[PDB]
RNA sequence: UGAGGUAGUAGGUUGUAUA
DNA sequence: TATACAACCTACTACCTC
């Protein structure tokens, strides 16, 4: 009557060669494979942009729960998890003034090109002309950029 | 996996050993099962 | 979609790693709306946002969460995506590459350098671009692991047609096969549950014929005790469109190609990486003016 | 080296039956490892049995 | 664009058969 | 160079969140 067959399900392979099914069940046992020292980050946005990462990251930094924790398991923590620092204290900021912006923005073809190219020289200036060392860099998108 | 249990010392030959040599959840796991059913005691998002 | 892909393109340009975040994933409860309800409620997936971010951030930082062990040692995936651009109407083909060898460890990458095709349908290659395409491919594998690989495991959304696989065999070195395998999402099968109320769990498979099948990749999933998908999970068609494999094998690999997924934190996808991963790089390539050789790393472009 | 003759007894009886089979025995041109006449003095005491 | 999915709405190419 | 039809292909908006 049209038997079905059956596939397993792959094994994915975690630190200390250890296997599991679900990434973030062996990422809260074991860890992640290889070890980068820290995140040094950069944030290009307004000062409330700045406020609001901050207080994302200090959020991040202890363990968070959801409603059920069977079908999305828990958060141990940023460093208890992954085992690096990425903390608020080291932050290479790049302020974008309200100005800027509100005689900026206000063809919805012309603009879009604009504001990348403000968020794009900002980036590409600090990364040439400065001697601090950023990995990510992080793009805090206001409210009125994407409607 | 390398050590065979035909190779132990004369010590603790006699005794069953957890298995931990394919995952170490399941060997943790039997460790938890075994403990509960001893009653060793322990103290408490456990 | 402008901002975002014009922006990740004209960085591509200097390989700076990037992350946009909109002010109201970060901050929801502040964005109040239509009397003090969030326009979107993280109230109780707050856990799953941090995870997703925090995976995000490592992976674009340097570093590997995790990887894959049960793959088939000696193959090369390639996934192949076609993106129309109407700016005359060509059609771009960008790929990504995925092989393990040489200490179990899996080498994600994209192939890039986008071949055109100048017919307003016709998603296919022509003999030059399918020839530079596999020469690329194989001369990376065999930097990589200091010889050619024994097989080369082809799969696309769309078909070959005899001049491609003409082309590719002409490349193709004296002791490497090709498969071609196409991924048909939207066929309209349902294999509803009789009894229960939940629906059919993932995994299950239907060999309609030796060179066709049917997978179940969404649906419910033991461990978690709840669904990957919403109403009734809708399967993929699997086609051994040219070459000589067995349909056990192309499964098995299916499934390991949607186990990994590196922009987010999940138990598995729907549809393989591969696939969405070089469509992420097609919208990113087609969305810029000109590169004359585009960075293969995955964090500039995810 | 498969030459000796392993015997096991009982620590405080059972103790002159196996003397007297280890004297016997090595009498009669065997070779014989007993807990009583050999294993030294200032030995571990389990190792060197197994 | 933190992500996943389900649907809807539009078009287009090929293959006959026509004029 | 178009009317009608099967078989495939992509591209947007809008709504949920287990
Ligand atoms: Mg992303």
């Amino acid at each position: 009557m049209k038997e079905l067959i059956y596939i397993e399900e792959p094994s994915i392979l975690f630190a200390h060669g250890q296997k599991c099914t679900d990434p973030r069940d062996g990422l809260a046992l074991f860890g992640p494979l290889n070890q980068i020292y820290g995140i040094k980050s950069g944030v290009v946005g307004t000062q409330k942009g700045l406020q609001i990462f901050k207080s994302y990251l200090d959020k991040i930094q202890k363990p968070i729960y959801n409603h059920n924790n069977i079908t999305r398991p828990m958060f141990p923590g940023f460093e208890a998890v992954f085992g690096c620092k990425w903390e608020s204290q080291n932050i290479v900021f790049k302020e974008i003034t309200d100005e800027e912006i509100r005689r900026y923005l206000f063809s919805t073809h012309k603009r879009t090109y604009d504001l990348v190219t403000l968020f794009n020289d900002k980036i590409i200036t600090a990364n040439k002309n400065d001697e601090e060392r950023v990995d990510v860099w992080f793009v805090i998108v206001p409210e009125e950029i994407y409607k | 996996e390398n050590l065979s249990y035909d190779d132990i010392n004369i010590e603790i030959v006699r005794l069953n050993a957890i298995d931990f040599k394919k995952s170490w959840a399941k060997g943790l796991q039997d460790l938890l099962d075994a403990f509960e059913k001893q009653n060793v005691p322990k103290k408490p998002k456990s | 979609a402008q901002f975002h892909d014009q922006l990740k393109a004209r960085l591509l340009e200097h390989t700076i790693p990037t992350q946009i975040l909109r002010e109201s994933t970060l901050a929801w409860r502040d964005f109040k709306n239509t009397f003090g309800a969030p326009i979107r409620d993280f109230s109780k997936i707050e856990g799953h946002l941090a995870w997703t971010i925090s995976t995000a951030a490592y992976y674009k930082a340097g570093g590997k969460p995790w990887k894959l062990g049960d793959i088939r040692p000696g193959v090369c995936y390639l996934g192949l995506v076609y993106k129309k651009i109407e700016k005359n109407p060509q059609n771009a083909c960008c790929a990504a590459q995925m092989f393990l060898d040489n200490g179990d460890g899996t080498v994600f990458k994209g192939e890039v350098g986008p071949w055109y095709n100048p017919e307003k349908g016709e998603y296919h290659l022509k003999p030059k671009e399918a020839k530079a395409l596999l020469t690329q491919a194989l001369e990376s594998y065999k930097e990589q692991n200091k010889s050619y690989p024994k097989e080369v495991f082809i799969h696309a959304r769309t078909r070959f047609n005899d001049e491609e696989w003409n082309a590719f065999n002409e490349v193709t070195p004296k002791n490497t096969n090709l498969v071609g395998v196409t991924i048909t999402k939207s066929k309209p099968l349902k294999l509803y549950k009789t009894e229960g109320a939940f629906p059919i769990m993932r995994g299950n498979a239907y060999i309609v014929d030796e060179k066709k099948a049917f997978l179940w990749t969404l649906g419910f999933v033991p461990k978690l005790q709840s669904t990957l998908s919403m109403e009734v999970p809708n399967p993929i068609f699997i086609e051994i469109n040219k070459g000589e494999a067995e349909i056990q094998q192309v499964l098995k690999d299916i499934l390991a190609l949607t186990k990994l997924n590196y922009n987010a934190c999940i138990y598995a996808d729907g549809e393989p990486v591969t696939l969405r991963f070089a469509n992420k790089i097609g919208e990113i390539l087609t969305a810029s003016t000109e590169i004359k050789t585009p960075p293969l790393a995955f964090k500039y472009y995810i | 080296m498969r030459n000796k003759i392993f015997i096991s007894h009982a620590t405080p009886e059972d103790d002159d039956f196996t003397r007297w089979l280890s004297l016997k025995l090595i009498g009669l041109g065997y070779e014989v490892w007993c807990d009583i006449l050999f294993l030294d003095k200032g030995v571990d005491f389990w190792s060197t049995i197994e």
